[PDB]
């Protein structure tokens, strides 16, 4: 491992990385779903 | 504001100009006086006070504060005393001003002319941490990245015969960069040679300055680690004194 | 009268020309054989420069012109009365220059230093004989060079500049506009850091050359270095002074168009010419 | 496959999160910036039409 | 034939320099590095830069400034990329029309331009603010500072002064290679001939004289390289035979000469003059005067 | 939940200061985009409601 | 796995922090965003 | 919070100090120059017009 | 934690004095905005 | 697999991420450039959005 | 190896690498095929 | 009341010249707007009021 | 202290400082109050 | 080196991919967008 | 106040006077320059007018 980090330390890292990304998306689709609601583009 | 005038046809452009003539005025006498702090009063050619010292006066001292905690007054008497050359081996040709003086004896190594020295400090140039800032190449961990390598090349001068091989090179620490290049004569003699007066080709170093005979007499330094500033003073002074001598 | 250094730098040799004929000083000024000529050459071109004013009829300094001879005398040597006094007044700068520049070699060679001055003085001669006989006579006339006036030979630029429509389309002349607009931002720089290293802030030593090696690159991730710094404004200076040459070369003698049309083939390209759409269609 | 987190073992935690939102915080003006200049997607422009602003 | 050193013969690195303490928080400074080709006229270290809260706002707020002409052009474009590669010297940002004043003008009439503007001040702001920092920190006089003012000086007079006593933004040049180019030549021919304003030859002597002075101080610093001049600082506190003889070869040239140190003082009020002079003989433009040839002929140096 | 551990990555001051700016920027951003636009120019809406000028 | 030198606790309590400052700047945009919305409707 | 006083513990207080008064400085500045190139909100010519200075 | 070297009770002690400096510019500010909307509203 | 023992995959994946970003925003400007294939274009013309 | 990278390692970032490459290519061939179905260019 | 400890914090001889140097602008600019606007220009109002020229 | 000045170094200062700009307020609100009577621009 | 051997070949199979394609696509007959509305009557 | 002679202790008494005399003189020059270009206040003019010497 270049940046030293251990595995676990690795996996932690991921796992709350992973919770506020699968937020995001989440968002993202509901935003998403909101205009093509209001104002479809298709 | 455009056609309003103050009197006549003076307007806040002519005002503006004659304003900036006044302060170039001004300017260009505070950047006269700046540049009149080193090599004043003007003397003559016996070394007496100059009847004339020009228009513009010298101006009030200033004070350099030095990290170790010396004081440098800039115009005074001190600091043209201790950078004042004594004994020089000259000779006036003529009894009327403006005339060349004739060395006496050598001038390269009397010290005149082209081969003039000014008698520096003789202490080592420090970088901010108090370390000297010229160090040879074996007290460091630097390394060549680029060019040619110098060391162990002969060295050829200006007459076409070898006088010796460079041993190591002297660097500017603090900026990474090589002044002086460090030769071991026939004789075994080290001496130093300026990189700014030297030339190295791909299987040698040629120097145009000096000749054979000349490399003997190179000034020395006292510690085989270490080059003041007179030292420095010096060997430039003499290298650069082979052009005309 | 001399500085409290200098007694020991006035020795004997160093000429090119005459020996110790004219090996030395008059005041602070060393003569030589080129000083000599240079004296002679600047008298004769002020005070000629002089007569045409009071051929002109003008005392006012800022009105007073000599003009070249007309375009319709091609190379001919003019009347003075008709030109000719222009060219006499050419010649008496030429050999001013070129005899002061002989001068600072002498005094380099006197001093045992480097002769960069007189090199880089050199190109500053070359952009001049540019700007006074090569471009005129590859055009075919004296009278395509500038008058000898304070605001007439900025009548001449504006002239020669409008003749091929806005000036500043061409390539060369933007490279060396850039390069004095670099120049006079390194000369800024460099003062600065010079002195700000010089006279620190109140109560504190002077600093090193560490410092300013710090300070440009806390400011800029980026310091050149002092010789570097010396190195980068002569040659920036030259390589201005150069380009800006090689601009006036070749306007008028292989290029007599707009620039700005010049500037379209990049645009006309038949890959993308006929596209619609942008600024050019 | 769950082997994805090793990423970190090669790449900087530091360097990445700042690249990623310098990337998507260009991303999103870039695509609100394709949708204002479009007329039909300006979202004050249609609040204007629907609400007879000036 | 002999070494003119302009290029270094050789070059020698060990580990880069990371800099003085002093004042200044050194975790705010990035890694350095090395660049060999950098070597050879200069140093070749990309030494560590300062972050900071001035340095991140200029940064952020110039990239807002240069993305949102770039975004311009690429709507000017119509989003083809062979158009906008096509026409990239002639897509221009313009400011809004006379009409509008000094108020905030519609997006697609100078409300962009004005964003950009005002992006491009607060950036200008904060760098100016880092320059004087960067110098206090370290203990430095804050001359780059007062060198930098007048610079802004003229950018400013250009796009704000001016503009505000014409009372329009539509008077400000334009963000553009060629456009803002035929600003300037508009501008020339709008005033009459600019050649005739006194600050703009004043301005224009004291560039020629930059570049003089410093093809001057750069020949003569090389020329006594022989003697170690370029270390200038040295040399001021402890004069060497590099001084005197720079001193004595312009002494014997033109009669006077300077020292180590009062030449950059030449050095830098030369430099500011440009700037300054220019800011001055544009703000006169317009607003006191609007033909400079009748003035040069009221004047006296301009024939009638 | 565990979102904290930023703060073992990430040094406050950089990060402080890198949200300020952000916040600045995008708050003038909005800004001046809703001035531009003269149905929401806020100063045009109120001179048009109350009459002035 | 601590690049900045920083306890687990000391993290916790910055983190506190940072989150009451940042739901007293949410909260003032939101009752700005409905204001704006009562005042003036965007969509 | 009552805990923001732990600010001064993450930044010194000059810096902070200098870039806050800049910023209140540019930012009351930018609200003035903003108000005055309105004519509606220009206060010189809304005193004038009420007035009948001019 | 400390990054300045200021100790938690100076810190508190500084924030005490901002604060009441900050009091008193944001009082002067909510004056003036009152004053400027009784005279001259923008809502 | 033996590439990574030739290049250091931190810049083969910066260099990477940078390349599918600017081809996928290269073509993407190319289609919105042709009124033909311009998604937006297509969904006001077929809604009649003004 | 110039990179420092053992066999293993190799083997193991590869695995990973064609997994996401996998994933990559499947999401670009559905958006593909559904663009072509929506408005073909062939 | 515990003001003064801001000379704890920055050097009065800069803050002194510093605020001398705004102040004047301040003034110089305020001064120059109202001269630059007739309705405020007084010499202007006193030429009307008192019928001169 | 940054500035390294005392306590009642900086008191003293600070006495002086607000007894001037307490005479500059107060000047300046005469000054304010005179034109609002002579020119009002409200 | 083979590490600069295989980033010149990819920057150049890229420069000339991208190059042939730009040149298709300059030219309206090659352009299968352009055929592509034709035949679709896209328009 | 009483105490106003420390400024003596804070400033360096020359570069005062000098400053407050340049000062001093341009701010003079100004505000003589802007009465003479207002002719109701130009006093040349308005003997002129009196004395009928144009
Ligand atoms: C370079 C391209 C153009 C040109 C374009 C411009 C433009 C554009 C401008 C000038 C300006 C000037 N030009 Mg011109 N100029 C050219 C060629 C020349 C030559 C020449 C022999 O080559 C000379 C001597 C001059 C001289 C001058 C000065 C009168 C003035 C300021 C220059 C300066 O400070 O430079 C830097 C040098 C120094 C700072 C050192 C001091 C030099 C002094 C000032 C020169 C004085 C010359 C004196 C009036 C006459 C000399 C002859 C006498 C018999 C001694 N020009 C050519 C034709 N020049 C400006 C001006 O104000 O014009 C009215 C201006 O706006
Ligand atoms: C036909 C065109 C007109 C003319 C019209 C004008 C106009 C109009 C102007 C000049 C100006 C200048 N002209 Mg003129 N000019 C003409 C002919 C000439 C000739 C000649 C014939 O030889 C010469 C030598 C000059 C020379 C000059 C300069 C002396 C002068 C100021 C230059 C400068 O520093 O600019 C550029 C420097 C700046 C703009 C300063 C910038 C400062 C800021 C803070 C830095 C950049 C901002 C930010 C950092 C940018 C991003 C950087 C990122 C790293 C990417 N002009 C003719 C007569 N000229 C200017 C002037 O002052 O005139 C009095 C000016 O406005
Ligand atoms: C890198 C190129 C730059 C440069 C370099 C440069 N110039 C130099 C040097 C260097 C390195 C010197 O060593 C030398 C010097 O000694 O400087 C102090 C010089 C010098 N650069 C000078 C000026 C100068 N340089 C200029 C430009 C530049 N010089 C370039 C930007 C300009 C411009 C742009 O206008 C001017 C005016 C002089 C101060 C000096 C050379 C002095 C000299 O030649 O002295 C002998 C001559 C006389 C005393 C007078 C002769 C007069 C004539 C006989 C009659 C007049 C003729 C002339 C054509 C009339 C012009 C009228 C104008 C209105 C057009
Ligand atoms: C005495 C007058 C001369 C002068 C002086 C001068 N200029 C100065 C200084 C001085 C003394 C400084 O201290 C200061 C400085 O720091 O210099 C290193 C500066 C400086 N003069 C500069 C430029 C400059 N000076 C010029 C002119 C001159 N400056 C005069 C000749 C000009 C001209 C001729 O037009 C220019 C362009 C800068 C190098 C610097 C001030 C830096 C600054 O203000 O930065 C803030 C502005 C920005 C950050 C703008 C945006 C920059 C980038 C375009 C951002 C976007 C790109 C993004 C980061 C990357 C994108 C990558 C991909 C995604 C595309
Ligand atoms: C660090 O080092 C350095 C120095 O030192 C420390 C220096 O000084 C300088 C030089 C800079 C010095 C002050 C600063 C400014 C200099 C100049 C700005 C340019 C301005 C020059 C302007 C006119 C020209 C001045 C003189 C000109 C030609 C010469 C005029 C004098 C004479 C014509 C008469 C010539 C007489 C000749 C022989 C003698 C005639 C007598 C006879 C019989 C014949 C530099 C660059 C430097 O970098
Ligand atoms: C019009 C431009 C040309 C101006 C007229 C020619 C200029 C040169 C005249 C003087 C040259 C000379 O003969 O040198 C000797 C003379 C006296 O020198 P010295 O005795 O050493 O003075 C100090 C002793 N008390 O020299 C002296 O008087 C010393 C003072 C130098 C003279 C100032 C000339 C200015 C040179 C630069 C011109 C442009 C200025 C721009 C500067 C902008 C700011 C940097
Ligand atoms: C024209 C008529 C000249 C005829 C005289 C011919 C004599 C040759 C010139 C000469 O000898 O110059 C020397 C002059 C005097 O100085 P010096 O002799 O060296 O020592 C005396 C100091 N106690 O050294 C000098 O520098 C003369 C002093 C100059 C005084 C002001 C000059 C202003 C005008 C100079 C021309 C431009
Ligand atoms: C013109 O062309 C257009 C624009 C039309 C098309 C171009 C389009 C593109 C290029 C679209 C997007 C491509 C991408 C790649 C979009 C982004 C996808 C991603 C990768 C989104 C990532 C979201 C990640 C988010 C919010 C971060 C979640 C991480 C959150 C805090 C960080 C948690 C990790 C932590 C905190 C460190 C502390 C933990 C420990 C154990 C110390
Ligand atoms: C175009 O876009 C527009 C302009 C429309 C959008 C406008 C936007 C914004 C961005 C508005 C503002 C956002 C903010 C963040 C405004 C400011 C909020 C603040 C934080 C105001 C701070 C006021 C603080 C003030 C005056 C300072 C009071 C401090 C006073 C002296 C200092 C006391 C502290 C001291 C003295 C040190 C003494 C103690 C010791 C122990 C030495
Ligand atoms: C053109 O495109 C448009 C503009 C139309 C749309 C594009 C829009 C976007 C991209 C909008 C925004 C995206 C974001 C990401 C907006 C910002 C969201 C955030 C992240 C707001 C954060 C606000 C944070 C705030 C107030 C917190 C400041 C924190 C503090 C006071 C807490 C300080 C903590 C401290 C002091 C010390 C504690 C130390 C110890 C030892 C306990
Ligand atoms: C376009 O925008 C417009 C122009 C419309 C509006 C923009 C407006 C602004 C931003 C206006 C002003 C904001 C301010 C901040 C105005 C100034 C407020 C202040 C703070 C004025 C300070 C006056 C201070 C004065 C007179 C004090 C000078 C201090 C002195 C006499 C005291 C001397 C101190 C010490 C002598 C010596 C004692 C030494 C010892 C050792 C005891
Ligand atoms: C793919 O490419 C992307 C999209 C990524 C980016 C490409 C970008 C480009 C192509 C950027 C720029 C091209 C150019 C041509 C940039 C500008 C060149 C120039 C020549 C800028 C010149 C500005 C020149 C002058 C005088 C401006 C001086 C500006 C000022 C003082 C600023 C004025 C400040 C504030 C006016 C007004 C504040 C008032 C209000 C009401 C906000
Ligand atoms: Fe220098």
């Amino acid at each position: 491992s270049f940046t030293g980090l251990t595995d676990e330390q690795a996996q932690e890292l991921h796992a709350v990385y992973m919770s506020g990304l699968s937020a995001f998306i989440a968002v993202a689709v509901l935003a998403h779903l909101a205009v093509m609601i209001w104002r479809p583009w298709f | 504001m455009v056609g309003v005038n103050f009197f006549g046809d003076f307007d806040l452009a002519s005002l503006a100009i004659w304003s900036f003539w006044a302060f170039l005025a001004y300017l260009i006498y505070y950047l006269q006086t700046e540049n009149m702090r080193e090599g004043y009063p003007l003397e003559n050619d016996d070394g007496k006070l100059s009847p004339n010292q020009g228009p513009f006066p010298v101006p009030s001292p200033k004070t350099f504060d030095l990290a170790d905690g010396r004081k440098i007054v800039v115009p005074s008497v001190e600091n043209e005393e201790a950078h004042r050359r004594t004994d020089l081996a000259l000779e006036r040709t003529s009894v009327n001003e403006g005339y060349p003086f004739r060395p006496t004896g050598n001038p390269m190594l009397d010290g005149v002319g082209p081969a003039s020295w000014v008698p520096r400090r003789d202490e080592p140039e420090v970088d901010a941490h108090g370390h000297n800032k010229i160090q040879p190449m074996r007290k460091t961990e630097m390394k060549v990245s680029a060019g040619r390598d110098p060391r162990g090349m002969p060295v050829q001068a200006g007459d076409t015969e070898v006088v010796g091989k460079i041993v190591d090179m002297w660097v500017d620490i603090p900026e990474q960069l090589v002044r002086y290049l460090e030769v071991e004569l026939n004789s075994g003699k080290k001496k130093l040679l300026p990189m700014t007066m030297l030339k190295i080709w791909s299987d040698r170093v040629r120097v145009n300055a000096i000749t054979s005979d000349l490399f003997d007499t190179i000034p020395d330094i006292k510690s085989p680690d270490v080059v003041t500033k007179l030292e420095e003073d010096k060997i430039s002074a003499y290298v650069a004194g082979g052009y005309m001598y | 009268a001399l500085l409290s250094f200098e007694r020991k730098y006035r020795v004997p040799g160093g000429t090119l020309i005459g020996g110790s004929l004219f090996d030395f000083w008059v005041g602070p000024f060393y003569v030589g054989f080129f000083g000599v000529t240079t004296i002679f050459f600047a008298t004769l071109g002020f005070l000629l420069i002089l007569w045409g004013a009071a051929m002109q009829g003008t005392w006012n300094p800022q009105l007073i012109s000599i003009f070249p001879p007309p375009v319709e005398n091609g190379l001919n040597v003019a009347a003075l009365d008709k030109g000719g006094l222009w060219q006499v007044i050419t010649v008496c700068a030429t050999g001013a220059f070129c005899s002061w520049a002989l001068r600072e070699v002498e005094i380099c060679r006197k001093l045992g230093i480097g002769f960069h001055i007189p090199v880089a003085f050199s190109m500053a001669i070359f952009a001049y004989l540019t700007l006074v006989v090569i471009r005129p006579m590859m055009m075919g006339s004296w009278g395509y060079a500038f008058p000898y006036g304070i605001w007439t030979h900025l009548d001449w630029v504006s002239n020669t500049g409008y003749t091929y429509g806005n000036f500043h389309y061409n390539p060369f002349h933007m490279l060396g506009i850039s390069l004095f607009f670099t120049t006079a931002w390194a000369l800024a720089m460099h003062g600065a850091l010079v002195l700000s290293a010089a006279n620190p802030v109140k109560g504190k030593t002077m600093r090193t050359p560490d410092h300013e090696d710090t300070y440009f690159r806390d400011l800029m991730g980026y310091s050149v270095g002092t010789l570097g710094i010396h190195r980068l404004g002569l040659l920036l200076a030259l390589n201005a002074v150069f380009w800006s040459a090689c601009c006036m070369l070749v306007s008028g003698t292989i290029y007599f168009d707009l620039w700005s049309d010049w500037w379209y083939w990049w645009v006309n390209m038949p890959f993308w010419a006929d596209m619609a759409g942008g600024i050019n269609g | 496959m769950s082997k994805f987190y090793k990423i970190w073992l090669v790449f900087d935690p530091r360097r990445v999160f700042v690249a990623q939102g310098v990337f998507l915080f260009l991303l999103a003006v870039l695509i609100h910036l394709i949708l204002l200049s479009t007329p039909a997607f300006n979202w004050l422009t249609v609040a204007t039409a629907k609400h007879g602003y000036v | 034939a002999e070494y003119q050193n302009f290029f270094n013969q050789v070059q020698v690195a060990g580990a880069p320099e990371m800099g003085l303490k002093e004042d200044v928080d050194t975790f705010e400074r990035t890694p350095a590095g090395m660049f060999n080709i950098l070597g050879w006229m200069g140093n070749a270290q990309i030494g560590p830069i300062y972050l900071g809260i001035a340095g991140t706002v200029s940064l952020a707020f110039g990239a807002a400034w240069f993305f949102t002409i770039g975004v311009w052009y690429w709507y000017q474009a119509g989003f083809d990329p062979f158009i906008f590669m096509r026409d990239l010297f002639f897509f221009s940002l313009e400011p809004p029309p006379a009409e509008y004043g000094l108020a905030i003008a519609p997006l697609k009439q100078g409300g962009v331009w004005q964003i950009a503007s005002l992006f491009m001040a607060i950036s200008v702001i904060a760098w100016w603010v880092r320059v004087y920092t960067r110098a206090d920190q370290l203990g430095m006089g804050k001359h780059m500072a007062w060198a930098f003012l007048s610079a802004i000086w003229l950018w400013s007079v250009l796009g704000f002064w001016r503009p505000i006593l014409m009372g329009s933004w539509s008077v400000a040049p334009p963000y553009g290679i060629f456009s803002h180019l035929d600003w300037t030549n508009q501008f020339s021919l709008d005033h009459g001939n600019l050649f005739y304003n006194p600050f703009h030859g004043l301005s224009i002597a004291a560039l020629y004289g930059s570049a003089l002075l410093f093809a001057m101080h750069g020949a003569t610093i090389l020329a006594v390289t022989r003697f170690g001049g370029e270390r200038e600082l040295e040399q001021i506190v402890d004069r060497g035979t590099a001084s005197e003889r720079a001193a004595l070869f312009w002494r014997w040239t033109m009669g006077f000469n300077a020292t180590m140190e009062g030449i950059h003082r030449w050095a830098i009020w030369m430099a500011v003059m440009v700037t300054l002079t220019g800011g001055i003989g544009i703000l006169l433009s317009g607003t006191v005067v609007d033909n400079w040839y009748v003035w040069a002929q009221v004047h006296g140096y301009a024939p009638v």
